[PDB]
């Protein structure tokens, strides 16, 4: 579970920030924990100051919150940040690490989606699919 | 949606995956290589269609395709 | 029979080097789909000289 | 045939243009010192001028209405020195620089230095390969003959049809 | 004859060729904006005007229903072609035809 | 030189419609689509729609 | 302190045969073409070679001695071509009816015709630079002056050339020498400006007053004494300047004003000349002088007084503001983009401010009814400012990718900046919208009621109305000015505010310039082009690190093509991509004020008056009725004025039919790189790369398209050459004929 | 005749955009490998390189 009662850096604000669409359509969340208070950069343009200890932000795309995530990799080796998309309903669902590991690293249980057993010149024509519903690539 | 496709030149490398800045990709379990992986794309409602993965891909030709198709605010990368 | 220090000739159409001749590097052990890897002096588009063909994908031209 | 022009040397509008261009070189020179250096070079400019329509008038180019030179290039030999000639000089020329260009590409090719020797060039080895482009037509006709000329279409890298 | 169709001491048959004339230079030069700058430049300033929209009192009342988006790359170039080429024919018509009619 | 120049670019997008070098699946795309991105050099303008503008 | 580190780097030709050397990934050496480029695209990037800041910082100081060397050689050129190869001292005797020339060409396949007729027994090209009447001011009589003086500046290029070599290889600073900031402002305040400023004026009151006041009463050069003998015999100069007789003693007491006759106040121009007094520049320096050595005092160095330059920026914060300006101070010591930005935003700036003094104050003797050289001195520095200007704002974009960090801009003006810039760039996209329309959908109207037989229903000045009200009373307060709020001037500063018509020989030097309806539209065309050009560079700035669209842009550098046809598509999203279109309104902007310039200063300003005292101008007053449509540009201006270049052939202003045409197909050649794109031409060149390895000759080093990137530079680089030299060949071949 | 002239010669020139533009279409749409083995419309494509160059 996300938990909205978390607290959230210290930020002076923004115009860069989230817009109408974030509050009826869709809005992401990102957690994180943190050894110590330090200083670093909003995809949305700024500096912030993480809280030692528990961390939520929200943002408008899972890209942003993505950026931030190899940002909190990268320069503070924070690798325990979790992702989540928050409904106007209420509802949450978990995104990312979606099965706990990063996706980079092979884990068993995970299935192949999207494969195709042939390589990309094996594809058909064009004319082949023509008044069908199939694509070359399927 | 984009559609992500992985063919089976895939060498199981994961740069595409590393790639990716939304995460539509990962590694699965896979005989077909030496790296005993193949990249997959199970989360394609998420792509933007940057195309950074297969910029990353290094087979030839590429091992991961990007077909860009029916656009939705996720794909056009809006906030607003 | 393919081998490390074959010259080969890519019949991959798709290829950039299609139709060039490369020098065997390895082959791999058995149930890998493309085991032969094979180098060449020209790079490719986005800068690589190394690729994995299948044996239906390769002839060989000299011996070794 | 050609009734629509003349030889420039039966032309009256070629020798008009003659005494309108020195006429206005003539006032030009009036403006200066005799002895002076800007003196003698208009001095030198109507020299050269006289000398050009003089040499165009004994040459039996032909001119049109307009009492300019017209060059004939439909390859009779009366007008040979117009284009054919030029033509001949341009290809012996240009033949060389190909050949002997060729000629170095594949000589570095066979080394270590293929690239290297692209932009820092090996001079010598240049310098034997321009030396040698003076017999280039023969040469190229016996490589072609030879089969040394071209690769096999087979040998060639395409892209998918 | 076609840049007096109209001028400070007056206007003649030609002034609408004149104008006309102008029309395609400016038509012309237009599609160039499109040719030139690609979308990515022009995404990112449309997402300012919808920041100001959405923040402005009483305007801030009214919705979109569709939401503003640059045009894609390739209408860009099909947009400059058109702007580049009714230019092209708004410009030489006027020309040839006043050339004419102010010679003859 | 317009005729045959018009031509090259015309003849070039009908004849590399399908598939070239620098993409050599470009059938799988369609007539006209912006470009495949910044990679294997970049591809601005690669396809045969491109040609026609 | 003094920190160096001695023999650092060897001096030998070795790394001269291994291009690239000094990058890791172009030292591997090439594949491909594409390695060619890159090679002198990264040439300059010093801190993409290195890390430290050391390091950096000891290449650009000796490139800089680099720099002055090829300065120094060029001067030293002009000096050379002065002594060896002009009509200066044929000029320097009848400056009225010779034209300057200093360039004289080769007679080969009938260029001499170049040689043009300007007057003295001489021919050359007439020049437009103003040397002339820069070294008839500095007191240069005779051709033995130039010579030495071209001398001293081939001695100089070399010294520069050896403190290049010296300061690199054998002892280079280090980096606590560099950021010393307090002493290189206090030196370059006091010591480079001041000092220099000091020096001119020794040059001014012992050689170039004298000279100068003896060549404007007639007498003949040759028979002026040379400029040391008015320094040995203080008679010579007393003659002229009675108060020399009482020496150097008024200065040491005090009694400044015993100097009142060459150190002046006058205002206007000499009669003569048509120039500033001497004696007034004389004392503009002596002030500016004392100002520069003053202010050069302000800052601590090795002593307990004077400012630390960090605590006054650290002081200045209010309630709007958060932490202020904390943080600027070690910015501008660790990033030489920040800098740079900042100087070249300055040095633009000034630039156009020395164009629009120079042309209303003339400074020189016969400068100002010298057309050409006016036209051709104002179009120089204002084409240099805007150059510049555009600069600052790619390296305003490269410090904010490359050296911005957020915990060093934790709430002070930076980040505050940052933090709103959809609010800043919003206003600015308005603000362009609401110029565009109130200024160029005028002219619109305006083309549209005349095209309709509708003169009445017209913004102009005998219709509906629109006058610069602000500028006429500004002009007003000017005209009053001497002898009221400025009590102790004689006249104006320019005579462009009001008041006489100043001539010299029978030609108009300067006289006032109305304000009209035609003035106000064309000046809201130069507030709308402007904040258009600033939208486009402060949004590449604002928008370098990221957006709503690409939250990682930073990562993705400043110079990248885009992120992908995804999104809808990320073209030209970087900060260098806003560079490339910033020139594109820069050169627009510039080219309505030059044209403005051009076209205002021959209908209103230049020509000739009779004995009568009638004015005769060059365009005959068409701007106000003409200037103010499209049409009217199109036909008096462009058309009208083109007549000179496009009549120029076998005359000797040919070059400039040659180069018109020239600059025409290179402006239209760029279009093939900006309309197109790269995938196209890399498939071409594989269709000629099959024919060249069908006959065995296909280079080893692989051809390859231009980058996007690379496509759009040279693009944009043949639209400016094009479109600039253009303007160029049409002013001069236009102004040398009338003016 | 000047506006005669002019038209007609524009109209012409954007059929032949046209036609060739069509072409590139019928090679990505419509043209199927397998049924044209070998006749003289597969045999432009395998020399293709030759034509462009
Ligand atoms: C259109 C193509 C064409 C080509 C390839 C040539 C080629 C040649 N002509 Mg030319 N010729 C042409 C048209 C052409 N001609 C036309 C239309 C005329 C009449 C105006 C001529 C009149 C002409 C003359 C009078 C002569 C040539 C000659 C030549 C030869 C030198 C060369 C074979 C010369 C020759 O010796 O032919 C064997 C020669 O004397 N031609
Ligand atoms: C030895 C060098 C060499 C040779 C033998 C050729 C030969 C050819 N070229 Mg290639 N070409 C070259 C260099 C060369 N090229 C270079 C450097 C470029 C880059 C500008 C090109 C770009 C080019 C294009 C775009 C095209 C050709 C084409 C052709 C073919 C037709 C003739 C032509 O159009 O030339 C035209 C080529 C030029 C005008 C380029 C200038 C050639 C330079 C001056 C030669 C350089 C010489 C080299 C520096 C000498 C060093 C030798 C020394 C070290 C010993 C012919 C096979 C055409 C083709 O494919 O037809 C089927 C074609 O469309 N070439
Ligand atoms: C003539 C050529 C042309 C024209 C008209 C435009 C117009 C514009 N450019 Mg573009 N631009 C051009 C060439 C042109 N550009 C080129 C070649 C490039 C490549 C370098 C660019 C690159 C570029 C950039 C990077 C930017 C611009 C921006 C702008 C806008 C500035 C704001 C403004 O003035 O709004 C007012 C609009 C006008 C003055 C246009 C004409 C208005 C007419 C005369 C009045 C209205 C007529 C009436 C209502 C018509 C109704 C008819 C209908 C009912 C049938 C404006 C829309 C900027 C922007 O968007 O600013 C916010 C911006 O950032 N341009
Ligand atoms: C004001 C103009 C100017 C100045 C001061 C410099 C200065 C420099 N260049 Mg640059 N360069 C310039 C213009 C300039 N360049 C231009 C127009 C280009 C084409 C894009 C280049 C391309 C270029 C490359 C490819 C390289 C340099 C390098 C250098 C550096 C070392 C040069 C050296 O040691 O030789 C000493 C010079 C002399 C003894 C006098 C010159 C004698 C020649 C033969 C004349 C130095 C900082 C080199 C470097 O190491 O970068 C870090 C390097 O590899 N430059
Ligand atoms: C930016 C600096 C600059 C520029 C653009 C020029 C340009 C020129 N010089 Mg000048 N010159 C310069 C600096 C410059 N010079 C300096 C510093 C000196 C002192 C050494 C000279 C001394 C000089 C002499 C003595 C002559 C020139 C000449 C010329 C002209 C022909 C040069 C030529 O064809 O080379 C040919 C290249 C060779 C390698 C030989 C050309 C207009 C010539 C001229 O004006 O002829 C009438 C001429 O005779 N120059
Ligand atoms: C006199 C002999 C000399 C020699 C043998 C060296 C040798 C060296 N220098 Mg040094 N240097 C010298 C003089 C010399 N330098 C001078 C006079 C300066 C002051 C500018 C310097 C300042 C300097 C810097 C800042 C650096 C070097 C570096 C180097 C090393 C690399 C040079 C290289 O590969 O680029 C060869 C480059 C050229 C031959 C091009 C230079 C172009 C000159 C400077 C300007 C040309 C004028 C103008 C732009 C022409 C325009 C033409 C027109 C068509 C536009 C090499 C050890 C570099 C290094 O990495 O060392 C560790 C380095 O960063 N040098
Ligand atoms: C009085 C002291 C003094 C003076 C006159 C200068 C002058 C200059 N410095 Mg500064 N500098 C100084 C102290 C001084 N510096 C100190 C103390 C530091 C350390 C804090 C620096 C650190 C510094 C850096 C890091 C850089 C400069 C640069 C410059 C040049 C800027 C470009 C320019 O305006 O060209 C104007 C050109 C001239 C006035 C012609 C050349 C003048 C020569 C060098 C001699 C001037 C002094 C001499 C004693 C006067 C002779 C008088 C005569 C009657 C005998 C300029 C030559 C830049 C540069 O270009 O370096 C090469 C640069 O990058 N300076
Ligand atoms: C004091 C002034 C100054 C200085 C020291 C710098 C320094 C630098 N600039 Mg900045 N810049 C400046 C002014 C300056 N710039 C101005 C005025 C502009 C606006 C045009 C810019 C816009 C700019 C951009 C967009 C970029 C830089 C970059 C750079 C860096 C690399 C430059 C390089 O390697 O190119 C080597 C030089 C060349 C390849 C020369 C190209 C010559 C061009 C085409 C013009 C030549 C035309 C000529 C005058 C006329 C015709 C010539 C004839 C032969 C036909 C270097 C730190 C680059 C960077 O990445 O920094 C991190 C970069 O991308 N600058
Ligand atoms: C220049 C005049 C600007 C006056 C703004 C007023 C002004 O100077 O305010 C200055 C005010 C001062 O704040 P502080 O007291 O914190 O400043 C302390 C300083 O030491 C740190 O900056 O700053 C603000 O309120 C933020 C600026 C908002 C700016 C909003 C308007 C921007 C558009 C301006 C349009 C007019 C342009 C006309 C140009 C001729
Ligand atoms: C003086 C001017 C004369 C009038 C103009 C006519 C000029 C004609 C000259 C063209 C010469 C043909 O050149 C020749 O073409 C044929 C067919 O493409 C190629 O011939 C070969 O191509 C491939 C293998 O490479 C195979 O299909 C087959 O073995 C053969 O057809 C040769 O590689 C080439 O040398
Ligand atoms: C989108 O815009 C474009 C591209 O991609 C971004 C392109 O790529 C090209 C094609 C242009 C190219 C490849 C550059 C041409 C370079 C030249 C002439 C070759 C250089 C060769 C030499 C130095 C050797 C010659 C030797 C001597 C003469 C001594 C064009 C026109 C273009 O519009």
């Amino acid at each position: 579970t996300l938990n909205l009662k978390m607290p959230s850096p210290s930020f002076g604000g923004s115009t860069g920030g989230w817009l109408r669409s974030a509050e009826n359509e869709e809005k992401y969340a990102i957690t994180w924990i943190s050894k110590n208070e330090e200083v670093f950069e909003m995809p949305t343009a700024g500096a912030a100051l993480m809280r030692s200890g528990e961390n939520l932000l929200y943002f408008a795309r899972k890209e942003q919150c993505l950026s931030l995530g190899t940002q909190l990799k990268t320069q503070f080796k924070i690798d325990n940040y979790k992702i989540y998309r928050v409904f106007p309903n209420g509802e949450i669902q978990y995104l990312h690490p979606k099965d706990g590991v990063f996706p980079e690293k092979v884990n068993e249980g995970r299935k192949a989606i999207n494969t195709l057993t042939r390589s990309i010149g094996k594809n058909p024509d064009p004319v082949v699919v023509k008044f069908i519903n199939k694509q070359t690539f399927e | 949606a984009h559609n992500v496709k992985i063919y089976d030149t895939c060498i199981g490398c994961t740069q595409c995956v590393r790639a990716c800045p939304c995460d539509v990709l990962e590694m699965v379990p896979w005989d077909g290589c030496k790296a005993l992986q193949i990249a997959s794309a199970p989360r394609t409602e998420d792509c933007v269609g940057c195309k950074r993965c297969e910029t990353a891909c290094p087979t030839d030709f590429l091992s991961i395709r990007v077909y860009l198709g029916a656009e939705t605010s996720r794909s056009m990368g809006l906030a607003y | 029979m393919v081998q490390k220090g074959s010259k080969v000739k890519i019949l991959r159409k798709e290829s950039y080097w299609y139709q060039e001749i490369g020098n065997v590097v390895t082959v791999e052990k058995s149930g890998i789909k493309y085991p032969i890897i094979v180098r060449f002096d020209k790079v490719n588009y986005a800068g690589v000289n190394t690729n994995n063909f299948a044996s239906e994908e390769v002839i060989e031209i000299e011996a070794p | 045939e050609f009734n629509n022009l003349i030889p420039c040397k039966e032309s009256k509008i070629f020798n008009k243009r003659l005494e309108s261009t020195i006429k206005k070189l003539e006032n030009k020179l009036s403006k200066y010192e005799v002895g002076s250096s800007s003196y003698l070079a208009i001095k030198n400019t109507i020299n050269k001028t006289n000398n050009r329509f003089h040499k165009y008038m004994e040459s039996g180019v032909l001119c049109g209405k307009d009492g300019l030179p017209h060059l004939i290039a439909d390859g009779r030999w009366s007008h040979a020195g117009e284009f054919v000639i030029p033509s001949l000089l341009f290809i012996y020329i240009s033949g060389w620089i190909g050949w002997v260009g060729r000629g170095y590409l594949s000589a570095i090719k066979n080394t270590n230095k293929a690239i290297e020797n692209e932009i820092i060039i090996d001079v010598p080895l240049a310098l034997k390969f321009m030396s040698s482009g003076f017999i280039w037509p023969l040469s190229a006709l016996r490589e072609y003959t030879k089969g040394d000329l071209l690769m096999k279409d087979s040998e060639v890298t395409i892209s998918p049809r | 004859p076609l840049i007096n169709g109209y001028n400070p001491y007056g206007v003649n048959n030609l002034s609408v060729w004149a104008w006309m004339f102008l029309f395609g230079h400016l038509v012309w030069a237009t599609g160039f904006m499109f040719l030139i700058s690609w979308r990515g430049y022009w995404q990112e300033l449309i997402e300012t005007l919808a920041w100001a929209h959405e923040r402005t009192p009483l305007a801030n009342l009214i919705k979109w229903k569709d939401k503003p988006v640059a045009l894609s790359i390739v209408q860009a170039r099909l947009v400059g072609l058109a702007h580049f080429a009714v230019g092209y024919i708004l410009t030489y018509a006027p020309f040839v035809i006043a050339s004419t009619v102010g010679k003859f | 030189l317009g005729l045959h120049t018009t031509t090259l670019i015309l003849v070039k997008g009908a004849l590399d419609a399908r598939g070239s070098k620098l993409m050599p699946d470009k059938k799988d795309f369609g007539y006209s689509f912006p470009c495949d991105g910044p990679g294997r050099g970049g591809t601005c303008d690669i396809s045969a729609w491109d040609a026609f503008y | 302190k003094v920190l160096i580190d001695r023999n650092v780097v060897p001096t030998n030709f070795e790394k001269w045969s291994k291009p690239g050397h000094f990058s890791r990934s172009l030292a591997k050496g090439p594949k491909t073409t594409t390695w060619i480029w890159n090679l002198h695209a990264d040439a300059h990037d010093f801190d993409s070679h290195t890390n430290s800041l050391e390091e950096i910082s000891r290449k650009i100081f000796s490139a800089h001695f680099g720099q002055l060397a090829v300065i120094f050689i060029w001067l030293s050129g002009m000096y050379f071509h002065g002594a060896k190869f002009s009509n200066y001292v044929a000029w320097l005797n009848n400056p009225i009816n010779i034209k300057p020339s200093a360039q004289v060409v080769w007679p080969i396949i009938g260029q001499e015709i170049l040689n043009a007729d300007v007057g003295g027994g001489f021919q050359g090209i007439q020049i437009t630079s103003g040397l002339f009447q820069l070294w008839r001011a500095s007191g240069i009589t005779n051709e033995m002056q130039l010579y030495v003086t071209a001398i001293g500046g081939l001695f100089m290029a070399s010294l520069m050339l050896f403190a290049g070599w010296f300061h690199y290889h054998k002892a280079a600073p280090k980096l606590e020498w560099f950021q010393n900031v307090e002493s290189m402002l206090n030196h370059h305040l006091a010591g480079l400006l001041g000092l220099g400023s000091l020096g001119w004026t020794g040059h001014l009151i012992h050689v170039s007053l004298p000279i100068n006041k003896l060549l404007d009463s007639g007498i003949v050069p040759a028979q002026i004494p040379l400029p040391h003998e008015f320094i040995l015999n203080r008679n010579l100069m007393s003659e002229l300047y009675p108060s020399f007789n009482k020496g150097l003693l008024p200065f040491f007491t005090l009694n400044w004003n015993e100097y009142n006759d060459f150190l002046t106040f006058k205002g206007g121009l000499n009669p003569v000349t048509g120039g500033l007094w001497l004696t007034d520049i004389a004392h503009h320096h002596l002030a500016i002088a004392v100002i520069f050595i003053i202010a050069g005092h302000m800052y601590r160095t090795n002593w307990s007084i004077g400012h630390s330059l960090k605590e006054i920026l650290d002081a200045h914060k209010g309630p709007f503001t958060g932490e202020g300006h904390r943080g600027l101070f070690e910015i501008l010591t660790t990033s030489w983009h920040a800098q740079l930005a900042i100087n070249l935003a300055m040095l633009g700036s000034l630039s156009i401010i020395v164009a629009h003094h120079m042309y209303a104050m003339p400074p020189y003797p016969y400068l100002a009814t010298d057309y050409p050289t006016q036209l051709s001195l104002f179009t120089h520095h204002m084409w240099i400012g805007g150059f510049c200007i555009v600069g600052a704002g790619a390296h305003a974009a490269i410090f904010m990718v490359r050296d911005y960090s957020p915990a060093q801009n934790y709430n002070n003006l930076l980040d505050r900046v940052i933090r709103h810039r959809d609010a800043i760039i919003s206003h600015l996209n308005w603000v362009c919208i609401f110029l565009g329309f109130h200024s160029f959908g005028l002219y619109i109207h305006n083309d549209t009621m005349r095209a309709l037989g509708r003169p009445q229903d017209m913004f102009s000045d005998v219709a509906i109305q629109l006058q610069p009200i602000f500028a006429q009373w500004i002009q007003n307060c000017h005209s009053i000015a001497p002898g009221n709020t400025a009590p102790n001037v004689l006249a104006t500063t320019s005579y462009v505010f009001g008041g006489d018509i100043i001539s010299v020989g029978n030609k108009i030097a300067i006289m006032p310039m109305s304000l009209g309806t035609a003035d106000f539209m064309v000046h809201h065309i130069h507030a709308f082009t402007i904040h258009v050009t600033a939208l486009i560079l402060l949004k590449g700035v604002l928008f370098a690190r990221n957006s709503r669209l690409i939250p990682d842009k930073a990562n993705l550098g400043f110079r990248f093509p885009c992120d992908g046809p995804g999104r809808g598509g990320t073209c030209q999203v970087s900060g260098w991509d806003h560079v490339f279109l910033g020139l594109f309104w820069m050169y627009n902007s510039l080219s309505i004020v030059i044209f403005h310039f051009s076209w205002k200063m021959q209908s209103d300003v230049w020509g000739t008056i009779s004995s009568s005292g009638d004015i005769s101008h060059i365009t005959r007053g068409n701007f106000a009725q003409s200037a103010i449509t499209i049409n009217g540009w199109l036909r008096d201006f462009l058309w009208a004025q083109a007549s000179q270049v496009i009549q120029s052939y076998g005359s000797s202003s040919s070059a400039y039919g040659l180069m018109f045409l020239g600059a025409h197909f290179v402006w239209a050649f760029s279009l093939m790189f900006l309309f197109s794109g790269r995938g196209y031409w890399q498939e071409l060149i594989e269709s000629i790369v099959w024919a060249h390895n069908k006959l065995k000759v296909a280079p080893s080093i692989q051809p390859r398209a231009l980058s996007i990137t690379q496509g759009r530079a040279v693009g944009v680089a043949h639209y400016l050459l094009g479109g600039i030299a253009t303007t160029w060949a049409f002013f001069l071949a236009r102004i040398i004929a009338i003016g | 005749q000047a506006a005669l002239y002019t038209h007609h010669q524009y109209i012409a020139g954007f059929l032949m955009v046209g036609a060739f533009a069509h072409g590139a279409i019928f090679f990505i749409r419509d043209y199927n490998p397998e049924q044209n083995k070998n006749n003289v419309l597969a045999r432009m494509l395998e020399h293709k390189e030759a034509i462009i160059s």
